[PDB]
């Protein structure tokens, strides 16, 4: 309830995440081997890691904030040591799941260069891809993961069996991007009357971190003259400093 | 196969959606499955369909968007 | 040359040197601009303070048309020689 | 689930033979909407469906007519149906005027299988993204096709298109020995395709405004049935 | 701490503003981000053309805040070894936060975080990653604390992704080679102390933009004040200012090489 | 990016780019201005003289004069100068004798634009590096008028204009200092309105400056550089403060 | 390393240089030796004849060839780009120059009727 | 496969495999930019109404002309790229003055509206064979407000892709989103002129940046007896005013 | 004069480390008597930092 608005893309996230471990005797009864693996991708400042941060609040069991700096030290075979151990203490425990974040530093492509000092990076990720799709040490585990370059990520850990579904972040619209202001707004002080619907349309394509800014810059520029409530122009008077004329449309 | 265990009604031409799909891995082609056994799920039935299967293979590539523009 | 004063006297024959030496007008390149920390090195060692019993470079190719004439500062060579070609 | 050159113009191939941007361009039909067809061996009919922008907003010409004994019925992109139609309003026109006679239909389709044939050979130019039937009675009986960008087209007993289609598929290949047999009674081949488009559906219910209705037959010339003029299949 | 202060430059009056309502009142005057209610900044970036004092900026406010600070280079935090830097950006970000209040200060960081590409090497994915764990830092899945970031830099566009996004920097300043009005305040407190007394008329002796910084104006105040030195004269005359006015000039690119657009 | 090549394409928000970075070129070039009162229409032009080998008497002058009744002003660069006004001049030539009644300036400036929009159009083909100002009266009537070209394709008419290097500088002065419900009503206070608005970005030099005017019965002047020092100095008398 | 800005002939380089003609100029360098020089009573023309095989005929191709009777010529590199090039410069000499002027022409102006059809093919690419 | 949109982007006859090509969906998003316009109908009078972006108090407003003229029966609005406007109505009004040779009418304002359609597909085959004259498919959306005796007052959506509609009450460009929802909730099919002249001020009031006057904006109504006049300042005043007469009871 | 691509910049990052030292807050403040000269053949080239 305080994500931004982006109302259909979460319905993919948990269906993943919680109903397999809350409703599975709509999933078994029907036929339906539910899948157990996600995959986030969108632009910045778009809410990837906040939908993130909030399941964890609606767990009903336990979750990982894996550190991808300890995955890379510098000896060799270490790494994926501690991939395989991230693993057997997991399926020790009951339905655990993960997150990842910023999985393009380990999970990148692979190649060949007789110095390849990317090499030994190779070597921890496939202590993860073979565990997660060969002989089944999985039970109920499931996955996060999160990006900003999907693209170059090798391909085998965007398969099923390891990802069954993904997700995109696409930027906001009109509608949805109102339900953005009436979150970071509440704690404020405003007169009643301004009408977002000239704040939204003002807004061209932009994301939840941008809108944030703005509703708080349109603060900031009283704070510079020592009033006390806000109005609707300094959030106008705000845009124009966040976004930052023409002839040829008029 | 992967669809044995599941319902399905009596309505459906395998053949087309070998024929609708291209340069796929038959773990995909598993994948569209439950896609499909889920989204009957949320479209509130029981059963499955034709249809609900081809809504999974777009879940698959991301095409994710009706794009009602200006056609027909 | 941190080893060629130490066992000096001594000097030095290079069988080829106009693969990287020839002039440039300029470097819309990142590798080729390396060929110049190459050379300005090369060039900068026997001109900046230094032994004098080396008589190290004997510079040898296939052509002398081609090399940089800042290479041919006088200081740095100054005995042309050339051979028969048939 | 990379890159792939080879797709970026109808004159190159694959490394198989498969010309991509005909394969992209008959995906396009499956983001149009719905239309269908039949045939007797006395009448032709064919049904369609309209979509909107907003509930103030008219809604899209689906049929348009190109003779006194053809039409078509097209699911796709339209501005390259406006085309077509008039290039066969034209041979079509072209013909009674130089020997008067009536067109056969399947002598307008082997027009359209060299005109979307052009545009995919050579440099510039789009493969038409657009699928398109036929309708009509000349002296040979009564005909139905079925057109794509491709080229290529059939003769059949009736069909559809477009995208959610195949519950009618399914339906037509049912009945095959029924709604052919039906001669000299319209209104109950009519409330076939009516029955069919409803097969493949999500929850639209069929209003009037939605639908739009062509025939012909032994005598009937193309004349289309759409409005409160509609009502009585409902 | 560092000598330099507000009023050892008198050059503008916003840019030290929009900046110091960040950094400098929430550890004096918070009530003015409670009342309004809002959940203030905490970070900022400030670029522009070079010479017009951005490394100064930092001086200045290192100089009155009352709590610690931080300062570095981007090219600092990458060493060879691999993974000995993604885990010290961890550490710095650790030890701010436990020593709260905090300020830190990033200089040129077009060092390491200034765009990325697939890079089949070895080299340049451990310059991302150390990129990567910086901006987990800033803002990720948990909370950094009361960190408050300035990063500096030369040429934006020519870098910068995503670590330019609010969420981690909530504004930009924009610094420019000045304009006639900030000047007239710029060399009156660098010759405040010279004799000079005679003749200047400074009011026409900038008269354009004539492109040139605030740092061409400390050269030629000092060239101009050993000018006369070497005549063995103390105080001061024009002659001797416009002696150097003509050399740093001289230097200049030829920048209307064009004169093309009459 | 990727969209900021050609003309042909547009980005997926809806610019197109190419015409506007013509329009960064104009900023590169000197200023002008153009002003209207009721008996006036005036024209202003800061130029150089940097140069001492160069010969004077055909100083750089902005200005070119497309019949008797018009003239013209531009910037950007020179090179495509030469060339709208050698297409303009021909094609209000070519409508008297096709209609024996000169042109609307409303028709003119519909083709200095005109062939501004066909090199917008192709590939293959660079738009122009220039923005214009039209000033001069229709044949038979009074009423003073002023349109400006743009490699848009686009032109607007307005009261007080300047554009050029500095124009930011110049428009808001020119906004106190005009009022359109009460215009200059002498063609004195025009150019004393249009003089002090180069007087901000000009080093208060006075031989680089050239103004021409123009009124009606098919008048036009340029002025005496010894005209302009008396209409120079005498401000500056007026800043005595 | 490459330059890109000698894979096309329209393009300038920061040095003002254009792309592909520096490399011709390299083509012929490569090509056999020929020559002419002068006297006070006449001019000779030489070159040599590098016989591939034994069995090709030295002699059914003259690398020298008449473009008037008093005048010849003699290349050094390619061969077609020159029976291909005099197939079209002696008839100049009986187009442009001697049907309006009755007589056969100079050997300056013979020159500048190659030179731009060595021309028209450096300027389009 | 991601990289579907990132390139089959810049070439117009590029499918994409989703089927689309998005050359023209970008066209759709110029008039986007550019300042509002609304068109409502009636079975007693069509009326326009637009605002005008007041960018600097010294230009001379009634030249820059989002309204305009096309025949005496017929009039345009248009919330896109400008300079590619003027390309399109000196051929829109040619059709109907043509048309008033061949056959002695004033002609209908659909087909009127299926020329111009014809016309921005040039970057293609047209309808009767034609080859190509552009290749930048430009935003010029229109309204078509008309009258025509076979089916009275009319309004059209003419796009950059050929495809329109007879909307009865739309607002297009910047102010569209927030507007053409409020339009959508009080068009009835028995309203008035006048009873649409304040609306179209009112909706326009709340949507626009700067406050409402008689300088930001103005409107126009054609009408089968008097024809299509763009109406005058102190009559639009008249309006204003009468609307806040209105509000506060 | 900053080059924007890839093998470039492993020297920019030897040559944007210097910058701070003869103007960083510590090399401005400590910066008194350490002293410098350099050389060149050329100064079309360089940045216009240095
Ligand atoms: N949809 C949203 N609603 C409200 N706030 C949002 C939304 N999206 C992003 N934010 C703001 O952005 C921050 C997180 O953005 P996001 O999760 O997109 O970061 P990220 O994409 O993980 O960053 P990076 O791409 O560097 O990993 C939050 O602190 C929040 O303030
Ligand atoms: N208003 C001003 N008053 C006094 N000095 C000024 C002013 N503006 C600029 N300077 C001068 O500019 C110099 C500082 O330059 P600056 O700090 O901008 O370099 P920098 O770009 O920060 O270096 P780096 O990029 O390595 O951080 C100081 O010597 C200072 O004297």
């Amino acid at each position: 309830s305080d994500v931004g608005g982006c109302k259909d893309q979460i319905e993919k996230l948990r269906e993943v995440v919680e109903l397999p471990l809350l409703s599975p005797e709509r999933f078994a009864t029907l036929g339906i081997d539910p899948p157990k693996g996600i995959l986030l991708y969108g632009p910045p400042g778009t809410g990837k890691t906040l939908c993130a941060r909030a399941v964890a609040n609606r767990t009903d069991a336990t979750f990982i904030r894996v550190i991808g700096s300890e995955l890379v030290q510098k000896y060799v075979g270490e790494g994926a040591r501690m991939v395989r151990e991230l693993f057997e203490m997991a399926r020790t425990k009951k339905a655990c799941i993960i997150f990842f974040d910023e999985i393009d530093a380990v999970g990148g492509a692979r190649f060949d260069d007789g110095a390849g000092g990317d090499n030994e990076v190779q070597r921890t990720m496939l202590e993860l891809i073979t565990q997660l799709d060969g002989f089944d040490p999985r039970g109920n585990i499931k996955v996060m993961f999160a990006t900003n370059r999907p693209n170059t990520l090798d391909p085998a850990l965007l398969r099923p069996g390891r990802i069954d579904r993904k997700v995109e972040f696409s930027l906001p619209d009109l509608e949805g991007r109102a339900n953005i202001f009436r979150i970071h707004s509440k704690s404020m002080s405003v007169e009643r009357g301004i009408r977002w619907e000239l704040i939204s349309r003002l807004c061209p394509n932009s994301t939840g971190a941008e809108l944030r800014s703005v509703c708080t810059e349109a603060g900031m520029f009283a704070i510079r003259a020592r009033r006390k409530v806000a109005t609707e122009k300094d959030f106008l008077k705000a845009v124009d400093k966040v976004i930052s004329r023409y002839m040829q449309y008029n | 196969i992967h669809s044995r265990k599941m319902t399905t009604d009596d309505d459906i031409n395998w053949q087309e959606l070998a024929r609708s799909t291209d340069e796929f891995n038959g773990a995909q082609l598993k994948a569209v499955t439950v896609e499909a056994g889920m989204i009957a799920l949320r479209n509130g039935q029981s059963s499955v369909k034709h249809e609900d299967f081809v809504e999974g293979i777009s879940e698959v590539q991301a095409r994710k968007s009706k794009s009602v523009s200006f056609y027909a | 040359f941190r080893l060629a004063r130490e066992n000096a006297p001594s000097i030095i024959f290079i069988d080829e040197v106009d693969s990287i030496a020839t002039k440039r007008f300029d470097a819309q390149t990142g590798s080729d601009r390396e060929v110049q920390r190459i050379l300005i090195e090369l060039l900068t060692q026997m001109d900046g303070f230094d032994q004098s019993t080396n008589v190290k470079v004997i510079m040898a190719t296939n052509r002398a048309d081609t090399l940089d004439p800042a290479l041919l500062r006088p200081g740095r060579l100054d005995r042309k020689i050339e051979f028969p070609s048939l | 689930m990379f890159r792939n050159n080879y797709d970026g113009d109808t004159v190159t191939f694959s490394p198989t033979g498969r010309l991509f941007q005909v394969e992209y361009a008959l995906e396009a039909i499956k983001q149009g909407s719905v239309t269908v067809g039949l045939r007797s061996n006395t009448h032709a009919v064919l049904v369609a469906l309209k979509r909107n922008a907003d509930e103030l907003s008219s809604y899209q010409k689906k049929i348009i007519k190109c003779d006194e004994h053809m039409g078509l019925s097209l699911a796709g992109l339209a501005p390259d149906a406006r085309v077509l139609s008039n290039y066969l309003r034209q041979q079509c026109n072209y013909s009674s005027l130089v020997f008067n006679r009536k067109l056969a239909v399947e002598r307008a389709g082997h027009l359209l299988c060299d005109k979307a044939q052009k545009n995919t050979q050579s440099y510039g130019g789009r493969p038409y993204g657009v699928g398109l039937l036929i309708i009509g009675y000349d002296k040979s009986g009564a005909h139905l096709l079925e057109f794509q960008p491709s080229g290529n087209v059939t003769e059949l007993y009736g069909t559809a298109i477009g995208a959610r289609s195949q519950g009618a598929k399914t339906y037509l290949e049912r009945t095959l020995d029924t709604f052919i047999k039906i001669d000299g009674n319209p209104d109950e081949l009519i409330k076939a395709g009516v029955e069919a488009i409803s097969q493949s559906l999500r929850d639209e219910s069929l209003t009037v405004d939605n639908l739009s209705i062509a025939i012909v037959g032994k005598d009937t010339p193309f004349t289309i049935y759409d409005g409160e003029a509609v009502a009585k299949y409902i | 701490s560092p000598t330099e202060s507000y009023s050892d430059i008198g050059g503008l009056e916003s840019q030290i503003q929009e900046i110091k309502e960040s950094v400098e009142l929430p550890l004096t005057h918070p009530e003015l981000y409670e009342e309004m209610g809002i959940k203030p900044p905490k970070g900022v970036i400030l670029y522009g053309a070079p010479g017009t004092g951005k490394t100064l900026l930092a001086k200045a406010v290192a100089n009155q805040t009352s709590a610690t600070f931080l300062r570095i280079v981007g090219s600092e935090l990458i060493q060879k070894y691999l993974g000995d830097g993604p885990r010290l950006c961890r550490q710095i970000f650790k030890v701010a936060g436990e020593n709260a209040p905090s300020i830190v200060f990033i200089d040129e960081i077009d060092a390491i975080g200034t765009k990325r590409y697939d890079s089949n090497s070895g080299g340049e994915r451990e310059i991302q990653r150390t990129m990567l764990e910086l901006l987990n830092q800033l803002d990720g899945f948990d909370d950094r604390g009361d960190v408050k970031v300035i990063m500096a830099t030369n040429k934006i566009e020519t870098l910068d992704p995503a670590l330019i996004r609010p969420g981690r920097i909530d504004r930009k300043i924009l610094f420019e080679n000045p304009d006639l009005s900030t000047k007239k305040k710029i060399l009156g407190i660098h010759t405040s102390k010279m004799n000079l007394s005679e003749d200047v008329n400074l009011e026409t002796l900038v008269t354009t933009k004539d492109d040139l910084s605030g740092a061409d104006i400390q050269a030629m105040c000092t060239e101009a004040g050993l000018l006369a030195l070497r005549e063995r004269r103390m105080q001061v005359t024009a002659e001797d200012f416009k002696q150097a006015k003509e050399r740093v000039m001289k230097n200049k690119v030829e920048e209307n090489l064009e004169g093309l657009y009459l | 990016s990727g969209y900021d090549r050609a003309l042909s394409i547009f980005s997926p928000d809806g610019h197109i780019f190419q015409v506007e970075y013509a329009l960064e070129a104009v900023k590169r070039g000197t200023c002008a201005v153009g002003v209207k009162g009721k008996n006036c229409v005036v024209l202003g032009c800061e130029r150089r003289s940097t140069l001492k080998l160069q010969d004077t008497r055909i100083t750089p002058s902005k200005v070119s004069k497309i019949d008797s009744h018009v003239v013209l002003s531009f910037s950007g660069l020179n090179a495509d100068s030469r060339i709208l006004i050698e297409k303009a001049r021909v094609e209000a030539q070519s409508h008297r004798l096709t209609l024996e009644d000169p042109v609307t300036v409303e028709y003119l400036t519909r083709y200095v634009a005109g062939v501004q929009q066909r090199y917008t159009q192709s590939g293959g083909v660079r738009p122009f590096g220039v923005s214009t100002l039209i000033a001069g009266f229709d044949p038979r009537d009074d009423e003073p008028k002023l349109y400006q070209t743009e490699p848009s394709g686009i032109y607007s008419s307005w009261s007080a204009q300047t554009i050029g290097r500095n124009s930011k500088t110049v428009r808001e002065f020119l906004e106190k200092n005009y009022d359109r419900k009460e215009p200059p009503a002498t063609v004195e206070e025009c150019v004393k309105l249009t003089v002090r608005s180069l007087l901000e970005v000009v080093q208060t030099g006075a031989k680089n400056i050239e103004i021409t005017v123009v009124k009606p019965d098919s008048d036009i002047v340029a002025l005496s550089s010894e005209e302009i020092n008396q209409y120079v100095t005498q401000i500056e008398q007026e800043k005595q403060e | 390393m490459t330059d890109r800005y000698s894979f096309s002939l329209t393009t300038f380089s920061p040095s003002g240089k254009l792309g592909q003609i520096d490399y011709a100029l390299t083509a012929v360098k490569q090509g056999v030796t020929s020559l002419g020089i002068k006297a006070t009573n006449g001019v000779v023309i030489a070159t040599e004849k590098k016989s591939s095989s034994p069995l090709a005929m030295s002699e059914t191709l003259s690398k020298v060839s008449l473009l008037t009777p008093d005048i010849g010529a003699v290349y050094s590199g390619m061969g077609p780009d020159y029976r291909v090039l005099v197939d079209k410069s002696r008839k100049v000499a009986h187009t442009s120059y001697k049907r309006i002027y009755g007589e056969y022409p100079p050997t300056k102006l013979l020159v500048s009727e190659v030179a731009k059809i060595m021309q028209e093919a450096t300027q389009s690419g | 496969m991601f990289l579907t949109r990132s390139e089959y982007d810049r070439g117009v006859s590029t499918f994409s495999p989703e089927g689309r090509l998005f050359q023209v969906e970008y066209s759709l998003e110029a008039i986007k930019l550019g300042s509002t316009a609304i068109g409502i109908a009636t079975k007693e009078g069509v009326v326009l109404g637009v605002e005008k972006r007041a960018t600097s108090p010294l230009l001379e407003s009634d030249s820059i002309e989002k309204i305009v003229e096309i025949d005496r029966h017929i009039g345009c609005a248009m919330s896109g790229l400008t300079a590619d406007a003027r390309s399109m109505i000196e051929h829109a009004r040619t059709a109907a003055v043509t048309h008033n040779l061949y056959y002695d009418e004033d002609i209908n304002v659909e087909s009127l509206t299926q020329s111009v359609c014809d016309l921005a597909l040039r970057f293609g085959e047209g309808a009767s064979g034609e080859e190509r004259l552009m290749s930048r498919p430009f935003g010029v959306a229109l309204l078509i407000a008309g009258h025509d005796a076979d089916d009275g007052y009319q309004l059209f959506h003419a796009e950059p892709s050929g495809t329109f509609y007879r909307y009865n009450a739309k607002a297009i460009g910047s102010g569209s989103e927030g507007a053409q929802a409020e339009l959508l909730n009080e068009w009835h099919s028995s309203l008035t002129l006048k009873e649409a002249e304040l609306l179209v001020l009112k909706i326009l009031k709340q949507v626009m940046e700067e406050k409402l006057d008689e300088n930001n904006a103005q409107l126009s109504c054609i009408t089968k007896q008097d024809g299509f006049k763009i109406y005058d300042n102190e009559k639009t005043a008249e309006l204003i005013k009468e609307l806040k007469e209105k509000e506060a009871a | 004069s900053t080059r924007v691509e890839g093998s470039g910049g492993g020297d920019s990052e030897v040559q944007r480390t210097m910058l701070e030292l003869l103007n960083q807050l510590d090399g401005f403040e400590t910066s008194k008597n350490i002293k410098i000269i350099m050389a060149t053949n050329r100064l079309d080239i360089l940045d216009p930092a240095l």
